[PDB]
RNA sequence: GUAUCUAGGACUACCAUGGUUGCAACGGGUAACGGGGAAUCAGGGUUCGAUUCCGGAGAGGGAGCCUGAGAAACGGCUACCACAUCUAAGGAAGGCAGCAGGCGCGUAAAUUACCCACUCCCAGCUCGGGGAGGUAGUGACGAAAAAUAACAAUACAGGACUCAUAUCCGAGGCCCUGUAAUUGGAAUGAGUACACUUUAAAUCCUUUAACAAGGACCAAUUGGAGGGCAAGUCUGGUGCCAGCAGCCGCGGUAAUUCCAGCUCCAAUAGCGUAUAUUAAAGUUGUUGCGGUUAAAACGUUCGUAGUUGAACUUGUGCUUCAUAC
């Protein structure tokens, strides 16, 4: 103990900080956590999107 | 005496050595490469095999004993091996016609001791590591 | 990769493994410096050779040569900062008179014992494991720290260490509880 | 010849098999190198034995 | 001349008879992707390079071709061959040498996990996409660092030591040294877990409150003890048997090698075994071998290739200064 280096990013205002704001890195003090996926099943719904044309409203029954 | 000692004879000096490393008895397993021809496994290190018999190879003179070897047919190529099982007992660990990992015998192609012309050595029979069987440090596969 | 774990293999095993006088010398080092395994001594002995094979090569350059100085004295910058060579014998010829023990006498396992912090030729050697040694801000777990000569005076103790007096047991303080409770 | 292998493992069958059971689990690396000093220096002050061997029993 | 993006026998037409090689053409072999580089010694070297970077090829086989700026593309199509699938029998469709997997083969190679946060790529694009890339689980290929005690009187003897007395001898012995399942003093982190931090998120390390050693415990092994070659003429067993053993050799009924037990040695979170390779090897030798007799000078001479070829053709003087003294 007695030495613990780190980074600090003092913006000007929060809404101007609300432009740059790496969100996944903001997410520790993120009040803004949305849209869980989780990236393994989103492919499987995307591949089934390719086999229906025009409407794409039949994959409610595929999970 | 001898060498082409000029300064423009590096053609003779390399064509001579090229033609006279064939008489380096041990650099004729770089050149003629009989490994895939005369070795019982095709140049590998170990070999899995399947025991065929229990050959009591008698000892060569002037030592009398009976070495208790084992005649393996492999599975790699269908060559034949007379391998060897060391450290008294452990023919009782053979359970015949069950598979064997034979190995090289440490004189790089020759028989070693009083064994006549037998060039191999069992290191694992039924996957249980024979050096861990004289202590019976692991359990023998019996059923 | 890529560059996977780039080698620098130390640990030079000797040529003939049981030369009797080579074996009767190693324990004339282990009593002197409380070292664990023998290839520790081959670790430091290998360090001398890369010095010497650099050192003896420069003496084949015809002074004045550019290589013999900016690589020459720059070796000697290190060999005095490590606290091994003096200032009078600074020159490239004298660097070849370095025995193995002179590098070992800047080990932390002797620099805490040649200082009065240790009072034993092995209590030094395990004190560095249990973290009660500070070098100017930093506690050091590894006894092969080898000390530069500039940082000689700052070998002292940790403040969170029970010497000198922070949470002094603390297992003994629980042993100061188990007796009364 | 291959006259018999029926005596394979014979002398192991003629072994009395006494045991170990003890002997004081020994110091490892650094402390093992500590313990190899008394067995040299003072015992054995290199006294005159008239051409003998040091790790002897008798 | 034609074709091509373009040169060009690239191809057609006529015409010329040329090209190539003992300085190794041509054919054959390859357990041949080429290089960066890797291994190993003092040098000189041998050996290796499927493998992260560069260049090249290939997507079961050969062939073909569309779109395009760019593909003779295969996570494009078209045949055929092989292999194979769903078929209601009419037809339809296959390509993991991408990732993670499964079968095989073999001595021989990880989890059908997470994420685009990094590096960068891509589109219409600041945002989308990206099992590239990154994280993680597996992981003694490997490389580094380093835990197995530390300290204390008695202790039990060696030793100096003061001294009696001396080929003896003891005591004041003691810095010491060990033995002490004697005694302790116990010093700490593997554990240990709040909470932190790290992170896309999570874990690992580092910090960390609490928790953590009298060994029986938090308990190192692996090989050996004839020589080579470090270390028992220790005890018991076995008696040319079982075995050991790289080599030389032990066992043939007192085994310094066998089976053990006690002991002991070498390295040590490492060690043995195999094949391979390198050094040892001045046993491939240009540096550097040898040829009377140990292996080795053609039966003789001639002789192209090749290798190797004597001498001679601007050299110190003379004067000065810079310049050592």
């Amino acid at each position: 103990g007695g030495r613990s280096t780190g980074f600090a990013l003092i913006y000007d205002t929060l809404d101007f900080a609300k432009k740059f704001e790496p969100k996944y890195r903001l997410a520790r003090h993120g009040l803004f956590e949305q849209k869980k996926q989780t990236r393994k099943q989103r492919k499987e719904r995307r591949n089934r999107m390719k086999k229906v044309r025009g409407t794409a409203k039949a994959k409610i029954g595929t999970g | 005496m001898g060498k082409p000692r000029g300064l423009r004879t590096a053609r003779k000096h390399v064509n001579h050595r090229r033609d006279q490393r064939w008489a380096d008895k041990d650099y004729k397993k770089a050149h003629l490469g009989t490994r895939w021809k005369a070795n019982p496994f095709g140049g590998a290190s170990h070999a899995k095999g399947i025991v065929l018999e229990k050959v009591g190879v008698e000892a060569k003179q002037p030592n009398s004993a009976i070495r208790k070897c084992v005649r393996v047919q492999l599975i790699k190529n269908g060559k034949k091996i007379t391998a060897f099982v060391p450290r008294d007992g452990s023919l009782n660990y053979i359970e015949e016609n069950d598979e064997v990992l034979v190995a090289g015998f440490g004189r790089k192609g020759h028989a070693v001791g009083d064994i006549p012309g037998v060039r191999f050595k069992v290191v694992k029979v039924a996957n249980v590591s024979l050096l861990a069987l004289y202590k019976e440090k692991k359990e023998r596969p019996r059923s | 990769g890529r560059i996977p774990s780039v080698f620098s293999k130390t640990y030079v095993t000797p040529r003939r493994p049981y030369e009797k006088a080579r074996l009767d010398q190693e324990l004339k080092i282990i009593g002197e410096y409380g070292l664990r395994n023998k290839r520790e001594v081959w670790r430091v002995k290998y360090a001398l050779a890369k010095i010497r094979k650099a050192a003896r090569e420069l003496l084949t350059l015809d002074e004045k040569d550019e290589k013999r100085l900016f690589q020459g004295n720059a070796l000697l910058r290190r060999l005095v900062r490590i606290g091994v060579l003096d200032e009078s014998r600074m020159k490239l010829d004298y660097v070849l008179g370095l025995k193995i023990e002179d590098f070992l006498e800047r080990r932390l396992q002797t620099q805490v014992f040649k200082l009065g912090l240790a009072k034993s030729i092995h209590h030094a050697r395990v004190l560095i494991r249990q973290r009660h040694i500070r070098v100017r801000k930093q506690v050091v777990n590894i006894p092969s720290f080898v000390v530069r000569l500039d940082s000689q005076k700052h070998i002292d103790f940790s403040l969170k260490s029970p010497f000198g007096g922070g949470r002094p047991g603390r297992v003994k303080r629980k042993n100061l509880k188990k007796n009364q409770g | 010849v291959h006259g018999s292998l029926a005596r394979a493992g014979k002398v192991k069958g003629q072994t009395p098999k006494v045991e170990k059971q003890e002997k004081k689990k020994k110091k490892t690396g650094r402390a093992k190198r500590r313990i190899q000093y008394n067995r040299r220096f003072v015992n054995f002050v290199q006294g005159f034995g008239r051409r003998r061997g040091p790790n002897a029993n008798s």
